[PDB]
């Protein structure tokens, strides 16, 4: 029984552009046992509409998942996934980097 | 490469005081999935997951179906097995994983059968590359062994990986052939991201290719930077495509002496790119 | 398309 701890990546479908309509993406991978939860953020808040991959595996038996909602972003709104597994002693938070 | 895999992924999991085990499987084609299966759905079923499968008929889905409902109780009662090899609690919560399937090349002949198995993320026993013989990666698995033996499995396998599982992937490259069969190229370029007045950031996109696998290296003045180069794991879109990139920390003036190398099946021919401010 | 079910582990 040695569990792994997720990796995260936050990014978008298509390169990012104020006003039009895109997909929030959250890759998580590389974990075990399979249970996680995943939240994607918008300016803080929990986001209601959130879709995800079927629960899949890598070579190495390690899990991953995609999460991700359709969304527009602004100037404004920013944009986070909050992950929570086994491993983690609380959530982390990843940032939505835009500038790439 | 033109060469071709179908791969079943079975995830089977306990979580004592919760209900009976979940059991899950997705099979893929590449880097397309194609079925999901999940025991804790409201009807449980075999259910497509990309278009070319959809066209299947029934009997097609009711075997897959009840495959399936067979598979999350024969599942179930391999946990409780593994649970008792490892003189474990009935508490905790462990994971059996499985993937089978076969590769083909570029004329639909299998190039080689797997199946390999994990329990709580460690590997178990596979199939050895002559589909006839097992490896156990302990006593415990020696047992899962002894009874495959004499159950005659490997035979069941080497059946299944020579004639239905190619016969069936070919099917599917056929039904598929627009998108299995599609190598779209990367979209590329190189950006710049100052760090302080002495270095900086090249970082090199790849961006809406499939299928996943590809290359991205960083030569400084033609050799390889691969103990300086930052890899992002290769991510899906959400669209089938995939995305990565390769960055590269460099003294601040010197970043011609940089070059960005892409590899992928699309592309006619290898690509180069430097920066252009 | 799956294998059949075979022996448990
Ligand atoms: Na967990
Ligand atoms: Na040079």
């Amino acid at each position: 029984m040695i569990q792994r701890t997720p990796k995260i990546q936050v990014y978008s479908r298509h390169p990012a552009e104020n006003g039009k309509s895109n997909f929030l993406n959250c890759y998580v991978s590389g974990f075990h046992p399979s249970d996680i939860e995943v939240d994607l953020l918008k300016n803080g808040e929990r986001i209601e509409k959130v879709e995800h991959s079927d629960l899949s595996f890598s070579k190495d038996w390690s899990f991953y998942l995609l999460y991700y909602t359709e969304f527009t972003p602004t100037e404004k709104d920013e944009y986070a996934c909050r992950v929570n597994h086994v491993t983690l002693s609380q959530p982390k938070i990843v940032k939505w980097d835009r500038d790439m | 490469m033109g060469s071709h895999s179908m791969r079943y992924f079975y995830t089977a999991m306990s979580r004592p005081g919760r209900g009976e085990p979940r059991f899950i499987a997705v099979g893929y084609v590449d880097d397309t999935q194609f079925v999901r299966f999940d025991s804790d759905a409201a009807s449980p079923r075999m259910a497509p997951r990309a278009p070319w499968i959809e066209q299947e008929g029934p009997e097609y889905w009711d075997r897959e179906t009840q495959i399936s409902k067979t598979n999350t109780q024969t599942y179930r009662e391999s946990l409780r097995n593994l649970r008792g090899y490892y003189n474990q609690s009935e508490a905790g919560s462990h994971t059996l994983q499985r993937m089978y399937g076969c590769d083909v090349g570029p004329d639909g002949r299998l190039l080689r059968g797997h199946d390999q198995s994990a329990y709580d993320g460690k590997d178990y026993i596979a199939l050895n590359e002559d589909l006839s013989s097992w490896t156990a990666a302990d006593t415990a698995a020696q047992i899962t062994q002894r009874k495959w033996e004499a159950a005659r499995e490997a035979e069941q396998w080497r059946a299944y990986l020579e004639g239905l599982c190619v016969e069936w992937l070919r099917r599917y490259l056929e039904n598929g052939k627009e998108t299995l069969q599609r190598a779209d190229p990367p979209k590329t370029h190189v950006t710049h991201h100052p760090i302080s007045d002495h270095e900086a950031t090249l970082r090199c996109w790849a961006l809406g290719f499939y299928p996943a696998e590809i290359t991205l290296t960083w030569q400084r003045d033609g050799e390889d930077q691969t103990q300086d180069t930052e890899l992002v794991e290769t991510r899906p879109a959400g669209d089938r495509t995939f995305q990565k990139w390769a960055a590269v920390v460099v003294p601040s003036g010197e970043e011609q002496r940089y070059t960005c190398h892409v590899q992928h099946e699309g592309l006619p021919k290898p690509l180069t790119l430097r920066w252009e401010p | 398309t799956v294998a059949a079910s075979g022996h448990s582990y």
